RNA sequence: UUUGGCAUAGUUCC
DNA sequence: AAGAACAGAAACAACGGGCGGAACTATGCCGGACGT
DNA sequence: ACGTCCGCCCGTTGTTTCTGTTCTT
């Protein structure tokens, strides 16, 4: 009650100190919702501004004003965004044996064919070869597609968007032609394959016969031919669907037109478009997300609010909690303070007589046995923060020779002893003053262990199917393994990278500058389309994937990052008229 | 900043006397060595009498001159390599306490 | 040889119909028989319908180039 | 430590043998595929005092195509390289008749020693690889796309396949990551091949300049 | 650098009318107060606080140059409006304001240092307690810190 | 059947 | 074994431009003194 | 009765500093 929570409902009423706190919870949401609409309608504006003249060319490539590529096929395969439609794949996620017993067209049984092809279509395949020859290289077909699926999509995901939606054609072509699912049918299995073979070739992408133009045309169709295949195959054909001759020749006439209408119309402005597209759900929109991750992303800083850094480990780290921690400390900064518990500056010219008693028995043993200066720098180490790191008092002693040379001297006791002693002596210039200038810098300069910059390391199990590990078993599925990573902050990629045990392909971070300098352009690229689709699928809000892709084109298209503020826009090599209209017009103008 | 290493490297300037050569001899192993850093003799054999007096109140000296040759070998710098092997004297000790040949 | 799409696209179809209707209000002959008809619009609506609109569009390739299409050669999708 | 020094030269070797294996030149499945052990065996397991001492590791290389042209990978002992030591080097090269080489560098080099090698340019070719970019291989990287490099026949039958001047195109810069993994000069064509989400595959191009 | 590192922190006071800020025992010594024991009197009301001497103690390692009420007095005049050609005006310039500029409340006649003195006193040794975290930090919103 | 502008304040809608 | 002049690259400090979209009412103000 | 004088971010550019080269003694 002290804190705010109110037991009572709207109904019951609140009483008066529930009341004060309610309305002070209100004024939050007021100051969010008058504060937001500014910010968005900015980020929308330069958004339009940065995409306003990218347009699809008769050419059928994405050019700019000054016919610049920006992408040789629009969205990557040609298709215009209001024509297409989720669909699952439906050959990716089964196991071998389901996927041969489902796709393979057992025709040796016999019985089955009885039962489901017709008496007169039956003979004719049990004694043919060709026949054969084509039904067993349809299925070889599809299991090299299926390689290539399990390639593109790994994390096993069937959700997929595509131009054409095969099931239902096939539904309403059962029940235009009033087919019957319980009598066998009169369609040849080598009339699908041909027939599907034939189809291929008149949903054309890239026009063209020279071998780059047939590779164009096979990338830009590749996953629509995949699918169709798949959903076509001559054994799903027989068993579940159940079709005709003249239902499957309406269902390739249907599918033809409506590939041949879901195709992009040139003078689009795809540009434009993904503006609005990308900038109208920033009005509904420990990290930072939605509006200020948004603002950082378009304006590339180089110093984010909230680097990080999520690392995977390669082996028994990522299993064990021991390799799990020892990485954990192998990659977190930590100076001698963090570990410290106290220090001193005495004056103690005598070896044998030292004003400290503790350090008598080892200070006589380490001077019995052979100038130097009478003044003493004692510090005494925390021995919880010492034997949580795994840290050794040898291990501290070499280091400090390591950062010093051997112009100081080190004594130092053992964990044996409950007090750990470390004691310091060097071997204008006066000796008090040097010693808290060395005390002052061993205390904040030492890094004794862990990677500079990278202030406090986080290790904890993720518990999403995109964080976690997936493999492909032996018998072909897709399980998830759950394995530690870590989330660090500030970010030092490279040195993360090159450390022994750490994963060198799944180590990412979300500092896009670091991104660029470590990786390069196209890896940059795939980062931002990446953090894009994260902020706004943060609230489970869905924009085409076409839209997503012309933005990053659009921002990595010249080489190098390219923030979409004055900077960006006045460094295109465009027209003045075009930049005077945005964020600087008199002295664009002047300069020109 | 980087001038720390500046001003540190000059005030130990400012700490000259020549440094002092080494000595050949001695039990110890590999003892005509000057390459480990101020290491001498005289060291050598306190250490290797240290090794040996742990050894024997545990309890020879082929095992205190094996002690004090691989010390002197993995450390760094003659002075490390002493306090080193005093620590294997402290380990020995435990043992001792521990009553463990 | 002539590479862009057989199709006609939304845009073409939409300038295609705003200049013909415009060539008609303005008292010029047409190329079927209206049966009553007699919005400018609909006309044309209904030229196009029969193929009978008389233009020949121009279509800029972005190297420089260019390609003639008639409307009576062009596929009309809507 | 010793061991640490030693995994560092290893990974730094095994990163320069998949550079070569990438750029054409001939790199045998053994020299590619060397355990740690295999390294410490052949080459010594102890640096410090040891006789992997930086020295005795350049390795001598033909590309596939031509035995006669032929590159180096020298590895300076010296933290920051200098002039005496890219004379030294440039001398090795003309004695040897060698064209390439490639020099990995402890730190860093002195800038008049980096404009010393620009200069020699059209006589000689040598590239500076810091001893930390190459404990990984940026290549493998999964957010790194495979990159080809098209020769001028191909550059030119692209050219002409979509009728475009070569300011048209796509840009990465001659100092980018990969682009100086693969040794590539400004006016040479990248291809970018890579999976699409939306396609199943799509592939770019990019210019060096 | 290595005198910063060692010193640490240090307590200035950014005067109206006046250039750039100025150490804290300047403007004491410029109010007539010498002794650093009379200072410390007038900041650290209790001696048997080590704590709080060695937060204070880099700022008197200030005082190792200036001594005297009237290099005080220069010191502060140095950075006037229009700083003079002369050093008379100066310091005439240097009373002025810290009779008539500097904490107006306390008083404004001539005998107003011995009460100046305590209440600028009062100010470092709140300063004090809010950097040993003894006391919380004002908040500008709190309504009893508005009129 | 002819045409003032500058500033400030309040309000409506996302 | 030493010294000087020059040059390339970098750390810190100061400066300047940038900051939502529409719409509807009302009220005050647009320079001051002077006498030949 | 007119006419004269009087609140936060981050891209540029500067300033200053710190090492490397080459010639000479």
């Amino acid at each position: 009650e002290s804190r705010g929570f109110v037991e009572n409902s709207y109904l019951a009423g609140l009483t008066p100190t529930e009341f004060f706190f309610h309305a002070m919870g209100g004024r939050e949401g007021l100051i969010d919702t008058a504060v937001k609409t500014a910010e968005t309608g900015y980020i929308q504006r330069r958004l339009i501004k940065s995409m306003e003249s990218v347009m699809v060319k008769y050419d059928a490539t994405v050019r700019n004003s000054i016919n610049q590529v920006v992408q040789l096929r629009y969205g990557e395969d040609g298709l215009a965004g209001e024509s297409v439609e989720f669909q699952n794949l439906a050959t990716l996620k089964p196991s071998n044996k389901a996927f041969e017993k489902k796709f393979r067209f057992d025709y040796t049984n016999e019985r089955a064919l009885r039962r489901t092809l017709q008496e007169d279509l039956v003979k004719d395949v049990l004694s043919n070869a060709h026949i054969q020859n084509e039904l067993e290289r349809e299925f070889e077909r599809m299991r090299e597609d299926r390689e290539v699926l399990r390639v593109i999509f790994p994390t096993g995901d069937s959700k997929v968007v595509l131009p054409c939606n095969l099931l239902r054609m096939i539904w309403n072509a059962q029940k235009i032609f009033h087919i019957n699912p319980r009598l066998p049918s009169d369609l040849h299995p080598i009339k699908v394959v041909e027939g599907v073979k034939e189809l291929s070739k008149k949903l054309v992408i890239v026009n063209g016969d020279d071998p780059l133009s047939r590779q164009a045309q096979e990338n830009a169709t590749l996953l629509f031919n995949i699918h169709l295949r798949s959903t076509l195959c001559s054994r799903r054909m027989a068993e579940e669907f159940r079709l005709s001759g003249e239902a499957f020749d309406w269902l390739l006439g249907e599918i033809e037109s409506k590939f041949n209408q879901a195709i992009a119309h040139p003078g689009e402005m795809v540009g434009a478009l993904a503006a609005q597209s990308l900038g109208e759900p920033a009005t509904q929109m420990n990290v930072t997300l939605g509006v200020p991750r948004l603002k950082e992303l378009i304006n590339i800083s180089k110093k984010p609010k909230t680097p990080s850094l999520t690392v995977f480990l390669l082996g028994q780290s990522a299993r064990d909690a021991e390799r799990a921690k020892d990485i954990l400390c192998r990659l977190e900064h930590t100076t001698l303070r963090k570990v410290t518990a106290n220090t001193a500056i005495y004056y103690d010219p005598n070896p044998q007589s030292t004003v400290v008693a503790e350090d008598q028995e080892w200070v006589n043993v380490y001077y019995e046995m052979p100038r130097i200066s009478p003044w003493l720098l004692r510090v005494e180490l925390d021995r919880k923060h010492m034997t949580d790191r795994k840290l050794t008092m040898e291990q501290i002693a070499e280091k400090i020779n390591a950062g010093f040379g051997d112009d100081l001297n080190c004594i130092f006791n053992d964990d044996n002893a409950e007090k750990l002693v470390l004691r310091i002596r060097i071997m204008k210039m006066d000796d008090d003053v040097f010693l808290r200038c060395i005390e002052s810098n061993m205390l904040t300069d030492m890094t004794l262990q862990g990677i500079e910059q990278i202030s406090k390391v986080y290790m904890h199990l993720p518990q999403t199917d995109n964080k976690k590990k997936i493999i492909i078993t032996e018998d072909g599925e897709f399980k998830a393994l759950q394995e530690w990573i870590l989330e660090t902050d500030g970010v030092s990629l490279m040195r993360v990278l090159s450390e022994k045990d750490v994963d060198p392909v799944r180590t990412t971070s979300n500092d896009i500058v670091e991104i660029f300098t470590v990786l390069g352009i196209e890896a940059v690229r795939k980062a931002l389309e990446r953090e894009l689709y994260h902020v706004i699928s943060f609230d489970g809000s869905y924009v085409n994937y076409r839209h997503l892709a012309l933005l990053c084109d659009t921002m990595t298209c010249r080489g190098h990052l390219m923030a979409i503020t004055r900077h960006g826009v006045n460094r295109q090599d465009t027209g003045p008229l075009m930049k005077c209209s945005f964020e600087e017009t008199v002295d664009v103008l002047m300069e020109a | 900043k980087r001038e720390w290493n500046l001003f540190y490297q000059k005030q130990m300037q400012l700490r000259d006397p020549k440094i002092e050569e080494f000595v050949p001899p001695c039990p110890l192993k590999e003892a005509s060595s000057r390459r480990i850093p101020r290491l001498t003799v005289k060291a050598r054999e306190h250490c290797l009498r240290l090794l040996e007096e742990a050894l024997s109140s545990n309890r020879l000296r082929a095992k205190a001159v094996e002690l004090e040759h691989e010390t002197f070998r993995n450390a760094k710098v003659a002075n490390l390599y002493k306090a080193s092997v005093l620590k294997k004297v402290a380990d020995i000790h435990r043992a001792s306490k521990d009553g463990q040949p | 040889k002539r590479i862009t799409t057989p199709y006609m696209t939304k845009y073409e179809r939409a300038r295609v119909l705003g200049t013909r209707a415009l060539q008609i209000a303005m008292c010029a002959p047409v190329m079927v028989e209206l049966e009553g008809e007699t919005d400018p619009l609909l006309i044309a609506m209904k030229e196009l319908k029969a193929r009978k609109i008389p233009i020949i569009i121009r279509r800029y390739l972005p190297d420089g180039s260019y390609e003639d299409w008639g409307v009576d050669e062009l596929i009309i999708t809507d | 430590d010793d061991e640490e020094e030693t995994y560092r030269l290893w990974k730094i070797r095994k990163t320069i043998m998949q550079l070569c294996h990438d750029r054409g030149y001939l790199v045998t499945q053994d020299g590619l595929d060397q355990t740690l052990e295999e390294f410490k065996a052949q080459f010594g397991g102890k640096p410090s005092e040891g006789r992997p001492r930086r020295t005795d590791l350049t390795v001598l290389v033909a590309h596939n195509d031509d035995p006669t042209d032929q590159m180096f990978v020298f590895f300076p002992e010296e933290p920051k390289v200098g002039i005496k030591t890219i004379k030294v080097y440039c001398q090795r090269m003309q004695e040897e008749n060698i064209t390439r080489a490639l020099i990995v560098v402890q730190q860093g080099m002195t800038p008049s020693a980096k404009q010393s090698l620009v200069d020699m340019a059209p006589k000689y070719i040598l590239e500076q690889f810091l001893q930390q970019e190459l404990l990984i291989n940026i290549t493998e990287h999964e957010l790194v796309p495979e990159h080809v490099v098209m020769t001028k026949e191909e550059v030119t039958e692209l050219l002409a396949r979509y009728k475009l001047r070569e300011n048209q195109l796509p840009r990465i810069q001659a100092g980018d990551p990969v682009a100086r993994y693969f040794g590539i000069k400004r006016g040479q064509v990248v291809k970018i091949i890579r999976p699409s989400e939306t396609a199943g595959r799509y592939i770019t191009y990019r210019l060096v300049q | 650098g290595a005198k910063k590192s060692a010193i640490g922190q240090r307590i200035v006071a950014t005067l109206p009318y006046i250039k750039q800020e100025v150490p804290i025992i300047i403007v004491f010594r410029a109010l007539g107060f010498v002794s650093d024991r009379d200072i410390l009197e007038h900041i650290i009301y209790d001696f048997e606080d080590p704590e709080m001497m060695e937060m204070v103690k880099p700022s008197l390692d200030e005082a190792f140059v200036i001594q005297e009420q009237n290099v005080a007095l220069n010191f502060i005049g140095s950075r006037g409006a229009k700083p003079g050609v002369t050093k008379e005006k100066r310091i005439k310039y240097a009373k002025e304001v810290l009779q008539k500029e500097m904490l107006p409340h306390v008083g404004v006649s001539d005998f107003c240092e011995t009460k100046k003195a305590y209440f600028l006193g009062y100010m470092v040794h709140r300063l004090l307690l809010a950097a040993l975290g003894r006391r919380e930090l004002d908040d500008r919103d709190h309504y009893g810190n508005k009129r």
